[PDB]
């Protein structure tokens, strides 16, 4: 009983920088053992598909016209996308009123 | 891999039992039973005992070691200095070291009298022994029975009764159950010593299955089957904290998905309600067959 | 005594040519076209019906009047057809449904002697110039006129389209005016007045006699039900000259008898708005109840007035299996081959060497006369 | 006299046997009133195509006629199931466009108020004062007629109508719980016969050919007829060409007499 | 080990919590490594986050629309333009009604 | 493991034990009747001076009868210090609460209904008075700190579910950095460490849908190769059946 707190304290600080220093640097473990899964997964799919999903548009070639006009589609390709999308709201809800 | 984990926390547990226990544990027992077969001792004595140990041993006391270096190293060093005519004087040690533990160790003989049991015969190797080690130790053991007497001079003779808490630099041999202890309070050191921190083999050292041995690759290579997915992820992950780098994410996607975040994504959401124009197109035609030739075919 | 006789015998030997085909019509014809002018062209006396091959335009002028006479038997058809339907109104209605074995490969003999005997009957200017030409044969009157059958049939064609499209009228019914009826009463002009609807005059005589309340004729439930409210509308115009009726009020039991002394005058001839109102429609509720059920015949009456149509429209089809079967109408050597078969072998050529002696002795009879 | 027999030798004897080669070329006139026949048979290329041209005007309609107007024959009680979609097609718009018939705009309006004043009649009939005269007159009903007494409370009272009080209700079964039924009956009970005309209409559309049907097929019959009269001409070919071939012998029996 | 002091099992309560004391910096570093399993599940939906709605989601859901877009920017207008023979002549029976 | 222990056989103390093993101090007030019967070893076990009077309560008790509130808290007169809480063992409320200490020295009755096993006199059944398991011995109590603390993974996985079970050793993390005791949880929520393939599906599917209608919708379907921008030319003809509606219902 002799060393009291010391038999701690010494030791609780001591373990603080080890607690700092390794256990950060095997924290990147859960990095890439619960991520290197997501490596067969994430990391190939894009590599698949990130690049390909551009490719997809390959055969969507006037689609890709419209990401591009983004500057001008807010009414160009709204007044196209948008004008059949106003076809159903407006065609049920107004006419209702034909009963009154 | 988990012995990068040990670089910090061996210095505050894994010195303070040997560094001490080594003086009274068994070395005055082995020593003392060492003149049945004392041939090592022959050709170790003479410089691996007194002066060998200087690069490992006399360094734990040499931060008191200045103000009272001749408290009992006296009775090495004195001998040593006649080395020249050490011939015909070497009836004296165990003279010179009766006083060790007879002043400066008497009360640590006491819980040494267990070590001392195989030695307090034979005491020529012993004492000699205590020449060259037991005494220079012992020179930090008696730190505190030769500072009561200068340093607390109002409470000397008051200070005995609660010196015994300091009565343990003499008698050393009962306070095992300190660091005895101490290690389950702070096993977090490691598995090698009487401790565990280093333990297990699934989750923390032989984590070979993929987290340990990778986790020290994964300061080279292992750690690229992954993390170049955020590389490729500039449509993605890594323009997703920053929205400003997402703003210009879709603007510069505009290969891939621009349009559909920004040209149909505002519309995509009243969109597919129009599958019901599919099939009004094609309901007009069921009656082409009944009406007029059965307007009273019934 | 019988020598004398020689002496005038030498002249009649001599002339066969002006005996051997007067008989023989066909050839009397062409011989006397060419024995007219000199008595060298006499060789064509057998070679008369040589010269009859010869006489193509003669033909052709014999049968110039044949030109013009089935022309004019092709428009006596047109001027008057109601002659030709009097011994052929059967034929519009029975001449595939009844003349079937008739017209199959007989037509132009039997239909012909049906008809033609009976045609003289009616149209009596065609059948006196129609045999004539049997006379004068493939000499003049059967080979010209061969050389002129697509302008008869061909110019008769010409009158036949204004009749061969009753098929196309009723192919105008069938389909086209299938076709014409979308909105002739909804384009032409709106709020029609067309003359093209004839079978609405029911409403008009009845109908128009009540059209301008709703509730009276839109709920005709309620209607009668309210039209013989009139007749009990009446209780408050009652009680209203009730001031007058105060003349033999007199007593609290003056009135009882009087309900009938005064009644016997009220009560008279007030019944118009409760049974006259509807008795133009119910009356024809009690004798037209069965017709309802009956009324899917009148709905199928355009589902079956078609099928007397297939009657005529088949005989439409097949009047084609009466014309086309009978090929034989231009054919007019079909008989001619029985009639061929005749002269075969009666075409004597026992002639052509034997009675050469007898015009070899007519030859010697030409210069006999200067004894 | 003798003179004249000299005048006529020198002329008279020129016809030679070339006058009477008839016989001479008798070979000729028995195949040749086949060879008259044979350009008539020549003209058989002609002949068997003028028969079949006129056999084909009137047949012109084959399709317009024959495989239309019997298509909807066909289309007319096999179809009594299905004619909405084989001949009716044509005839869509103005089937369902004359079925609704224009009589609705005035028939239905606002009925609320008709319900209150407009539903009732209206009276054209002025027999309600008939009792004024008589009903001014109670001397004659109440003092002269005298027919009731203490006992008259019913008795005279029938006297003048007894029979009547029990035949007095015929207009009913219109006066309640006939409101449902003006769902449908409202084109059948006075306008029952709405349209009884719309088939009616196809049956003289049907009908649409008697400007022609009096000749119709009356003229082909008789075409077939009368260009048959024309064209039979062999018939006397046979006998008298027979008398050039056969009866030509008859001229040997000439000089019999002389020889 | 529980049931084995049957009757002393409860004055062993000092074994019992320590058990995994000296095994809980055990877990505690290697759950300080599991401040990285933050990262590779839990802070997935904050990575597929702008991985998909401006990536791969509406390169999905403006995507498989496109059944519909399609089907009603074309398959109304193009069929009807494509087929209007028949677009017409079977509406001549519907509008008398 | 031995949490439970605290309270499995507390409960017997302070109602059913409380003759055996809760208060056989006050007990000696029942001592004609419950030493002599039962608690003689147990009170020899658990007493003082009161120890060792076996055959004498039976005549020399008679003192004891006005003691009963101090004679209660000479529970362990051995362990003087301990006989305080015994004082409030009379209070069931807070009799029953104190037994972090008082307790521990009535091992030696509540199980040990046959007390004298000629050790558990002094000492509260702690050092071999337990000698009956291996494992119970104090020695080998602290070897799990190199036995019982390491079997495979299992345990510290069993454990770490909860953030707050680190009781023993956490002073080296609560001083500056207990953030690892926060993610203490998040290995329950990722326990497959290293498969935790079940983002297979989901994720990939946001891409792979992608190249595959690509592959699949062979330009029938998918009739959006140039009439993209086209369709903005002629939204009107068809969007006449709009208006018509509006035409009329406006």
């Amino acid at each position: 009983i002799a060393r009291a707190e010391s038999v701690m304290y010494i030791q609780r600080l001591t373990s603080e920088e080890t607690l700092f220093n390794v256990w950060h640097a095997i924290s990147e473990l859960q990095d890439h053992v619960t991520r290197q899964r997501i490596g067969l997964q994430q990391l190939k799919l894009e590599i698949k598909l990130n690049s390909l999903l551009n490719d997809q548009m390959v055969s969507l070639e006037d689609w890709a016209t419209l990401e591009r006009d983004h500057v001008s589609s807010l009414v160009g390709a709204i007044s196209d996308l948008e004008a059949n999308t106003l076809r159903l709201p407006a065609t049920g809800g107004t006419k209702a009123d034909t009963e009154s | 891999m988990t012995m990068d984990r040990e670089k910090e926390r061996e210095l505050e547990l894994e010195s303070a039992m040997y560094t001490n226990c080594l003086l009274l544990g068994l070395d005055p027992n082995v020593i003392g039973l060492g003149a049945s077969n004392g041939t090592p001792r022959v050709g170790l004595f003479r410089h691996s005992n007194p002066k060998l140990g200087e690069q490992l041993l006399y360094f734990i006391l040499s931060s008191l070691r200045g103000p009272a270096q001749s408290s009992k190293d006296f009775d090495k060093v004195w001998p040593i200095f006649d080395s020249a005519q050490s011939r015909d004087f070497r009836k004296v040690v165990q003279a010179i070291i009766s006083e060790l533990e007879s002043q400066g160790a008497l009360p640590r003989s006491n819980s040494r009298v267990s070590s001392l049991a195989t030695c307090c015969g034979p005491r020529f190797v012993e004492l000699l022994w205590q020449l060259s080690l037991h005494a220079l130790r012992e020179v930090h053991r008696r730190t505190f029975p030769a500072d009561v007497a200068s340093n607390p001079l109002p409470s000397s003779l008051t200070d005995v009764s609660f010196s015994h808490a300091a009565t343990l630099l003499p008698v050393t041999k009962a306070r095992i159950v300190l660091e005895r202890r101490r290690f389950l309070k702070n096993a977090e050191t490691a598995v090698q010593r009487q401790a565990m921190w280093s333990n297990l083999a699934h989750e923390m050292t032989a984590e070979f299955r993929g987290l340990c041995a990778e986790e020290a690759y994964l300061q080279q290579e292992l750690e690229k089957l992954n993390d170049l997915r955020n590389k490729v992820k500039q449509e993605g992950e890594v323009w997703d904290d920053l929205v400003s780098s997402s703003s210009q994410n879709s603007h510069l996607v505009s290969k891939a998905t621009r349009l559909w975040d920004s040209i149909m994504a505002r519309k995509g959401q009243h969109e597919v309600l129009a599958s019901g124009p599919i099939e009004d197109l094609i309901a007009h035609r069921e009656h082409r067959y009944r009406i007029s030739g059965s307007a009273l075919l019934a | 005594a019988y020598d004398q006789q020689c002496d005038e015998a030498t002249r009649i030997f001599a002339e066969y040519h002006k005996r051997l085909q007067v008989y023989v019509n066909q050839a009397n014809d062409a011989q006397r076209s060419v024995n007219s002018s000199n008595e060298v062209l006499s060789s064509l006396s057998a070679n008369s019906e040589r010269e009859a091959v010869y006489s193509t335009v003669k033909g052709t002028k014999s049968a110039d009047d044949v030109i013009l006479m089935e022309t004019t038997r092709e428009r006596n058809i047109r001027i008057v057809c109601d002659l030709l339907a009097s011994r052929m109104i059967e034929r519009i209605r029975n001449s595939f449904p009844a003349y079937e074995g008739n017209g199959i490969c007989s037509l132009p003999e039997l239909e012909t002697a049906k008809l033609g005997f009976e045609y003289d009957g009616e149209i009596t200017d065609e059948m006196k110039t129609v045999i004539v030409n049997s006379l004068r044969g493939p000499p003049l009157l059967l080979q010209a006129i061969a050389a002129y059958t697509l302008r008869i049939k061909t110019l008769i064609s010409r009158e036949m389209e204004k009749i061969d499209v009753r098929a196309d009228a009723e192919m105008l019914r069938y389909k086209f005016e299938n076709n014409r009826v979308t909105d002739n009463s909804s384009s032409d002009v709106s709020s029609p007045s067309n003359n093209q609807l004839l079978e609405r005059q029911k409403a008009h005589v009845q109908q128009f006699l009540a059209t301008e309340d709703a509730l009276n004729k839109a709920a005709e439930a309620r209607d009668l039900c309210h039209k013989f409210i009139n007749r009990l509308h009446g209780s408050a115009d009652t009680a209203t000259h009730s001031f007058v009726g105060g003349t033999t009020q007199s007593g609290s039991n003056l009135r009882q008898f009087e309900l009938d002394v005064w009644g016997k005058e009220r009560e008279a001839a007030g019944l118009r708005a409760s049974l006259n109102t509807l008795l133009s429609e119910i009356q024809r509720l009690n004798k037209l109840c069965a017709e309802r059920k009956e009324a899917e015949d009148s709905l199928k009456k355009k589902w079956k007035k078609i099928e007397e149509f297939d009657a005529r429209r088949s005989e439409l089809e097949t009047i084609y299996t009466t014309l086309l079967k009978a090929n034989m109408d231009a054919v007019a050597f079909w008989n001619q081959q029985p009639l061929a078969a005749r002269e075969y072998a009666s075409a004597t050529v026992i002639p052509a060497s034997e009675v050469v002696v007898d015009i070899s002795n007519s030859a010697k009879d030409f210069i006999e006369k200067e004894v | 006299l003798s003179a004249r027999n000299l005048q006529m030798n020198g002329v008279l004897g020129r016809l030679a046997s070339t006058s009477q080669e008839l016989a001479h070329y008798h070979s000729g006139e028995e195949d040749g009133i086949y060879l008259a026949y044979s350009d008539f048979h020549a003209y058989l290329a002609g002949d068997s195509a003028c028969t079949k041209e006129l056999n084909q005007w009137f047949a012109k309609q084959l399709d317009t006629g024959p495989y239309r107007l019997v298509a909807e024959e066909g289309k007319s009680k096999c179809s009594w199931v299905s004619l909405d979609d084989t001949s009716n097609m044509l005839r869509d718009l103005e089937k369902s466009q004359h079925q609704r018939v224009a009589e609705l705009q005035r028939l239905r309006s606002i009925f609320g108020t008709s319900e209150r004043q407009w539903i009732e009649a209206q009276v054209e009939n002025a027999k309600q004062q008939a009792i004024l005269l008589t009903l001014k007159s109670q001397v004659t009903s109440v003092e002269a007629h005298i027919h009731f007494d203490l006992h008259s409370l019913r008795r005279k009272h029938a006297d003048l109508v007894e029979e009547i009080s029990t035949l007095y209700q015929k207009e009913e079964k219109l006066l309640s719980e006939t409101i449902p039924e003006l769902c449908w009956e409202l084109a059948q009970l006075q306008d029952t016969y709405i349209l009884q005309g719309d088939y009616d209409l196809k049956v003289m559309r049907q009908e649409l050919y008697i400007s022609k049907q009096k000749v119709f097929i009356n003229h082909l019959v008789n075409q077939l007829a009368r260009h048959q009269f024309l064209k039979l001409a062999c018939q006397l070919e046979k006998k008298n060409m027979l008398g050039a071939f056969s009866l030509l012998k008859v001229i040997e029996s000439e000089l019999q007499g002389y020889l | 080990v529980a049931p084995p002091p049957s009757q002393e099992e409860l004055q062993s309560f000092a074994s019992s919590n320590g058990e995994r004391g000296d095994d809980l910096i055990r877990v505690l570093r290697e759950l300080s490594v599991v401040q990285r399993k933050i990262a590779d599940l839990q802070v997935e939906l904050q990575g597929r986050k702008d991985d998909k709605n401006v990536a791969h989601l509406t390169h999905v859901g403006e995507m498989q629309k496109k059944i519909e877009t399609l089907s009603r920017i074309t398959q109304i207008l193009k069929d009807v333009i494509q087929n209007k023979d028949r677009i017409i002549a079977r509406l001549q029976q519907p509008y008398s009604l | 493991m031995a949490a439970k222990q605290m309270e499995e056989i507390q409960k017997k103390l302070r109602l059913l034990s409380y003759p055996r093993a809760n208060a056989p101090a006050q007990s000696l007030l029942f001592a004609g009747m419950e030493r002599y019967a039962l608690l003689e070893w147990l009170f020899f076990k658990l007493l003082g001076d009161k120890s060792p009077f076996s055959q004498q309560n039976l005549q020399g008790d008679a003192g004891v009868r006005d003691e009963e509130t101090v004679r209660i808290q000479y529970l362990a007169e051995i362990a003087k210090f301990l006989g305080i809480t015994p004082t409030v063992d009379i209070e069931a409320i807070q009799g029953h609460g104190t037994y972090e200490d008082r307790m521990e020295m009535l091992r030696n009755i509540v199980d040990l209904v046959e007390a004298s096993l000629f050790s558990d006199n002094q000492e509260w059944s702690i050092d071999e008075q337990v000698a009956k398991d291996i494992q119970l011995i104090d020695a080998i109590a602290e070897r799990q700190s190199l036995i019982f603390s390491e079997e495979c993974k299992l345990f510290p996985a069993d454990v770490q579910i909860q953030s707050i079970y680190p009781l023993p050793d956490v002073s080296e993390l609560e001083t500056k950095l207990s953030e690892q005791a926060k993610i203490l949880s998040n290995l329950q929520q990722k326990v497959d460490d290293l498969a935790a393939k079940h983002a297979y599906n989901p994720d990939e599917e946001y891409t792979e849908v992608e190249s595959q209608l690509r592959a699949r919708l062979e330009s029938f379907l998918e009739t959006a190769r140039a009439f993209n921008t086209i369709y903005t030319k002629e939204i009107r003809p068809w969007t006449h059946m709009m208006e018509v509606p509006q035409l009329h219902g406006f």
